[PDB]
Order: C-alpha cells, then structure tokens, then sequence
C-alpha cells in the first residue's frame, strides 16, 4: 500500500527568495507533485535535487521538468509539475515492468538529508507553492536518474563534443541537445558509430515511433526507446572515446542535457 | 594503490551491472511479499520521516 | 597454455600491469620451430651414394 | 485460443420487464459485450451479477458500468457496454501482466448458476438487448472483483464513514464517493493516515497521472493506480478501524461504491 | 545498445523500375524505416521480403504496410513507412514482454541474402526512396512473421474458404478479409466454432476494445488481441478442417491476408 | 512456452506486544517509580546524574582506513 501525503508547508515562498523542499528521511519517494501559482515554471530557477548535500539532478528552470515529462507523454496539467522518480516507461527484461519502474524511486534510507532546492525569480507575481508526496516503503537511494547540465558552443557547420563526463559504472539513458539550428547528429564510442549521422526529421520519427514527444529546439538521443535499461550507454572504464558530431546551421550556445543513471553513492557522481 | 590495465570481453553483452540489477529485482520481490500480507503493512506503519537521523560510514 | 611460470607470476599480480612484468605478460605466447637435421642429412647421403650417379625415371610403359 | 460466442437470446426483453442473462457453466468468461437499443443505460436498473444465487457485483444502473469502464479509459462505444471481468490495467509484480489481468476472469467451474439479472425501466422506448461472450478455458470462480453499493448521508462540513464491511481475507481495489459537494477526503486504517486530507483537485491530478479518467461528481480513492494488486487494502482480521473522513460543501445523499476483491466462496462475502 | 544506420542508397530509383533493398548480413533488423517521395505507397507494388531468395512476406502495395501499422495503432507519418519486424504489441506469458516482442526481429545470421524487392509504378511522379535501419546484435532468422496473399471469390450470400495453407508447426496470428460487402464471418477448426458468426459491428467492437484500428473494407480476425502469441492458431499436423464462413452482400473477389508465424527454415513455408 | 517463478510466504514476523497488567497494580507501579525519583531527589548525587542527560535530534560519524 502506498501513502499519499500533503508535504509540510514550503518555508518563505516569495519573489526573489531561495526556497527548499526538505523531504523527511525514512521512506521512498516515487513521485512528488509540486503545485504552483502566481509564478511561471520558468520563474522557478536553479532546481537541484540534493541527497546529503550532494547534487543528484539539476534543472535550469522548472520548465525543463515540464518538458522532461512531456517528452515521455506523461500527464501534464497547468498549475502542477511532478517529479517522476519512478520511471513509468520502464520495461523489464528479466524482471517485471513494475520492478524496473519502481527501481528508480527515490529511497531515503541511510540518508541524512533529502532536499529539492530552487530560486524564485524576482519578477514572480505572487508565488504560491505546495507539494504532495506519493511514497512507499523505505529503500536506499540505490539506482537513480541523475540529470546533468552542460553548456557548449555550436558553430555553423560541424561541432564535436567528446568531453562529456564518463563516470565509471554509470549509464546514459539519453542526451538532449538544446539548440535551434541542429540539422543532424552522429553518436559514436571508440570509433563505432552507434548512431549514424541521422537527420533531425529521421531521428524525430524514430522518437515518435516509440511513443515519445519531440521537444522544440531539441535533438534527443534516446538510448532507452524500448524502455530497456540495458540498451542505455554503459560507461565502461575501457572506453577511450565518447563523441558527438553535431551538424548545425547556426552559431549558438547549446544546453546539453545528459540523463545519467547509476547506484547512488555517498562518494559517487 | 590498485588499478586495472588491458582486458577482453564479449560484445554488447550484459556485465556485472546486470548482476546488481537482479538484486534490485530481488528486493522488489521482497517488497511484494510484504505487500501480500497485512502483517507486512503493519510493519511499515512504524515509519516516521523527519529531518534528522543517525549516519555511519567507514571502511573495514 | 601460457605455462606455469608465466601463470604463477601473472596470477600473483591480481590486478594492474606496469613495467617489464606487464609488457612481457601482455605480449606472451607459445612457440614452434623449424630447422635442418635428419631429413636433409639423409637426402645428402642419397646424393653422395649416387655419385657419379645413375639414371632412374618413370613415365613410359604400356599405358 | 479464445472463443467468441453469440450468447443465446435474452428472454422477454420488454419495458418494465425483469430479464436475466443466464450464462452456461463450464468455461471462463473474460468479457461480456452487451448490445442495447431502444433503451438507455440508465433505464437498465438493478444490474446484479450472481454466482449460485449469491450476489457478486451490483450496479444501480447500466450507466455505472459505462462509467466504470470510462474511468480506466477503456474503449467506449454507443449502443454497447462490456463487462470486463479480466482487468486489462493489471500489472504483474512476481508474475506476468497477462496472468495478473486474466486472474480476474469469471471462471464458472464448480458453479450451479451464473446470472446477470437486471430490470428494464417502464419508460423504455423499445428495448433490444443481445450479448456476446469472449471466453477461455474453464476455471473456478476464484479471484473476482466484487462491486458493492452503499448509501450514506454527507453533511456540509465533515462526515466520517467507518462502518464499511471488512470481509476477512478480502481486499479493496478502490472506493468511489458519488456526491456533488465533496471538497477533500482522508483515508486511514488504525489511526494511520494512508491518504492525507487530499483536495479534490490534487486527488484528481494523481488519478489522471495514472491514465485514469475523473468521473463527474465522484471522489475516487484508487488503491491500484499502478495496476499492482498488492497495493490494494488488505482487510486483515486484526484491523480495528477503517475510516473515511469526507469534507463536503453540500448536504446530500452519497452513493459509496466499494470495489472489493477476493477468492469467491459459495458461503463468503 | 542498438545501432541506427542510414542504409546504403537504393539503386536505380525511377518510375517503372524494379528496385531492391539489399540488407547486409550479420546483424538483426528490428525495424526498417523507408522514406518515400514523388510516389504514392500504392505506386510501390509487389513488395516482397526475401530470405535467401525465398519469400517471407508479401504486400500487393506499400499501402498495405501502412494499413498493417495503422491497425495496431503504430505511429504513422506521411513520407515514411516502417517495417516492424519486432512486434511492439507482444505480451509475455512466461517471459518478459520485451522478449516476446524482440523474438520477431529479423535476424540474418546464417543467411546468404536478405532483400526487400518492389516495383515502382510507371505513373510515379519522381520517385525518391531511402532507408534507415534500427539494428541489434545478430541472431538467426528464427521466429518471423510471414504475411501471405490469397485471392478468393465471395458471393452474395454465404461463401466458405477452407483451402488456406496449413504449414505444420506454424501459427496464424490473424486473417484479414479485404472485401466491401462482408456482413459477418465465422471461423472453425474441426467443426469447433472458435468464432461464432459474428456481425461486422460486433467483431469491429472487440477489435477496437483491444486498442486496434478497424480498416476500411476489411474484416479482421485477430487471434492475438491480448498480445499473447499462444492465443494464435497453432497449425496442428492433426487439424482436419480449417474453415471460414463468410456472409457477404456483394459478389466480388476478396483478398485474404493471412499472417503466419514460425521459425524460418531454408526449406520451409 | 514460459516457466513461472515462485510466489511464496517469506520471513515476516508479526510481534504483537500483548501488554496485560492490573490497573491497580500499575497505579502502585507508577507510585513506586515516584518513590525512586524521590530517592534521587533527596541526594545531591541524584541531581548531578540528571545534569549529564540532554536531548538532541540525531548523530553522525565518518572515517576511512
Ligand atoms: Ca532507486
Ligand atoms: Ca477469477
Ligand atoms: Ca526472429
């Protein structure tokens, strides 16, 4: 049996303020529903999910969480944005789908602090935020999704990005290139071309082919289209080159979103 | 100090990570066993969530 | 396959590989050989026995 | 292999008549498609599913079966209403999804009578009813869904309902509060608040979050949102209090629908 | 990890030409995305999937592949048509859903030739065709879907079709009767009526009930509505009669599509 | 076809703390603990023992070898 709780009131919710959603340790957080009003998702900046003071996932703005859910075609409602720790799209290969989905839940056992920090923009009309938690029996943090932010400049022609962090033992579920002039992209590991120079229209067709929604000004490289976690990129230590070849038509700075995965560690990624 | 150097392995095959994944699959079955019984639900009823807790970490 | 001496030394070093111990173990293998000895020496005796030599042949006959 | 059969003609289908769909014993009924015309679903009153003369499930009107299917977002077609014994939304935890869904099928082995009784309203224009059965190999009634009806007066303020039947060994998949002025509801068992006083808007958001459709003038407490049967309320013999705290804004009569679950017994619930 | 490749250019793509998509042997083809322009799907005739020179699946026109995907409610996009070897609708009974779906992938190991032949109509405006492959690790052809074409005369009244090929050990996933005047159909094996004389409206309701889309002028007999492969017709070497009783209202020639299934054999069906 | 995995009852121990004690016998027991507190109250050594006992929210520890 799951428990639906109305989280404690968020302290000091005001424009230009730096607030935090301190989660009580002990149980597992499958989903966290954040209700907002008097402020836009884009006005909720620097969203960070921290476990024991260490960064887990980061969102430039709350709007990126809305887009993250939209991509998987999850239920979107105005005035509310959810933090889906449990991945509903997961499919089991040697275990049930339910087990594969719940494995991403935010367990808090052994944790000292679980927080969701963010800053309220100064222009916020009259910010009002509350949260509801869909919890289950306690478990260790364990397997978690680690959304990381990276900013790289793009040229008009070809741009190569090979300096992406490769935490050993971790995996890469997907890579999102946020740019308005990306025509085609190619992904390779150690010379091996896992993703040919696919045109945007072709890449976007495959995405939609798997029930995903194409995000505006974004080139998504989904490594878990089938929902199989073992299809994701395994950051094996012996890997010598993890490269991305981007064919752009504009000279701009792109925001590269990398969805990492791995067993959460006190001293890990 | 310790380090690895030079190895060989089968292509596109499941590694030791999938050996852990089975463990996560096993722990789901352990939770499902508690879910089937009402005695499992009552065991979970003694779970409070607060901001503070005892932490321990060390090598051995 | 790699011999007991090479196996025992490499097995002692549980992990890693550095210095000459790594280089020797990395580029290690078995061995074969080829050389002149009994076959060539016996053939030379046949040539020495056939001196100044006598003609022997085949190809003719009733066929 | 399944068998699709055109059930025998329904005897005496006329306005103001009391008809019954007598099902032949021997096999398993996964789904029963009831075609209707010359009558509205609301004109088909007191729908009772009886096994061996005992009541299994009850519907005030056929319209409640239409709403039951609509809630799960099942295919709805005008002129036809289906009895989904097999629950398509079920997900397996230690078994396959298919096994978890088919487990609810209406097995008839060992049964003496299997009937679907109902009354045709007098105002019925020109009632015409036929049925089709999607069957499979015979099985005992076994695990079945038992829809029960309850009526309780709801006040303007706070009302508490703790007298809901608690058949031992049985489970509760969901509870539907049919009232027009319900603002928030709270569910607890033995003091433990499994469902905080959740506002309707918040509760309805979670429902939709799991692919469910919100029913008009209804507050649904879904205990199987994930499709996992082990998330439902297990009516343990030791439970001392099963309470519902309803915050209404109107003084009205609510129809409380309780979806029970358990292994069918000739002398059980 | 899967590999997305831009297949080699299709040789001699012109109106009235006979082209072929020669697939490189070694890996497994899960999906093949065929992009087309300057030609209609109906202008791409006689589509044949050949393994080692032998016929596997056949499509009168590329439009039949579009309808095949539409029926399962797969993502349809104008200018592109995909060959879904892996069946996304598959559900596992004693194995995971993923295993049951991927089991249909087009493995090429041990093959000498893998081709997708077709003829470009003479009326084609300015045909332009390219292909992309979603591949995975190599496997033998193994379990494959074998779409077969049959033409039979339907009468206005009742027609019976019992001469359908019954390859031993193979299965039948579905049968599609392409005719404009089919009212009802009945399916039986050895006298046993597995599908009663179901009216089109009733048959189509069950289809939609399982997330399928009804095709125009088509009567589909889906034996895998649940996604369970074990629900399909097992062509037992002991079946004496496999009959189809069609009740038509027109006198026309129907195109009967039979989706067979079985482990591909160099000297098999 | 498929081979089903086992579903069974594992290590689940429900320990119901069945406390049965006579209300009058408790009233005396609660009265006896008051006398024990009174014994500590009479002596200054009893006061000094209670000064060493505060309350905190939690603990913590870290190390490496
Ligand atoms: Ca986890
Ligand atoms: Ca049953
Ligand atoms: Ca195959």
């Amino acid at each position: 049996m799951r428990s639906f709780l109305n989280l404690n009131s968020i302290p000091n919710v005001a424009a230009g303020n730096s607030c935090s959603i301190k989660l009580p340790i002990g149980q597992t957080y499958e989903v966290i529903d954040l209700r907002y009003s008097g402020v836009t998702p884009s006005q909720i900046k620097n969203v960070r999910v921290e476990l024991d003071g260490r960064l887990l996932s980061t969102y430039k703005t709350l709007n990126d969480l809305i887009l993250e859910n939209t991509r998987h075609k999850r239920k979107i409602k105005a005035g509310v944005v959810s933090f889906h720790f449990v991945r509903p799209e997961m499919k089991g290969v040697n275990v049930t789908d339910l087990v594969q989905q719940r494995m991403f839940a935010l367990g808090t056992v052994g944790l000292t602090t679980c927080e969701i920090k963010f800053d309220i923009d100064e222009a916020a009309a009259g910010p009002k935020l509350s949260a509801i938690a869909q919890k289950s029996v306690g478990t260790a943090p364990s397997w978690l999704t680690m959304r990381r932010n990276f900013f790289k400049q793009l040229n008009n022609g070809t741009t190569e990005i090979a300096d992406l962090p490769r935490p050993v033992g971790y995996r890469i579920a997907a890579i999102h290139i946020k740019a308005a002039g990306v025509d085609a992209v190619e992904f390779q590991i150690d010379g091996t071309k896992w993703r040919d120079l696919l045109k945007k229209a072709d890449n976007d067709y495959i995405l939609e082919q798997y029930g995903k929604a194409v995000l505006d000004n974004t080139y998504t490289i989904d490594f878990m289209l089938e929902g199989d976690v073992y299809q994701s990129v395994l950051l094996d230590q012996m890997i010598q080159d993890l490269r991305l070849k981007i064919d752009s038509t504009m000279d701009e700075q792109a925001e590269i979103i990398v969805e990492y995965m791995g067993v959460w560690s006190r001293n890990g990624f | 100090t310790s380090v690895p150097t030079n190895q060989s392995v089968w292509g596109n095959v499941s590694t030791g990570l999938d050996a852990l994944i089975s463990g996560w699959a096993r722990v789901e079955q352990i939770k499902a066993a508690k879910a089937s019984t009402g005695q499992g639900r009552v065991e979970q009823a003694m779970t409070p969530e607060l901001d503070n807790g005892a932490a321990v970490v060390v090598e051995a | 396959d790699a011999l007991q001496d090479d196996f025992i030394a490499y097995d002692d070093r549980i992990k890693a590989w550095l210095g000459t111990h790594d280089r020797h173990k990395d580029f290690l293998a078995e061995i074969l050989d080829h050389e002149r000895r009994v076959k060539p020496v016996y053939r030379k005796l046949i040539g020495n026995i056939i001196d100044a030599s006598t003609i022997r042949a085949a190809s003719g006959v009733e066929l």
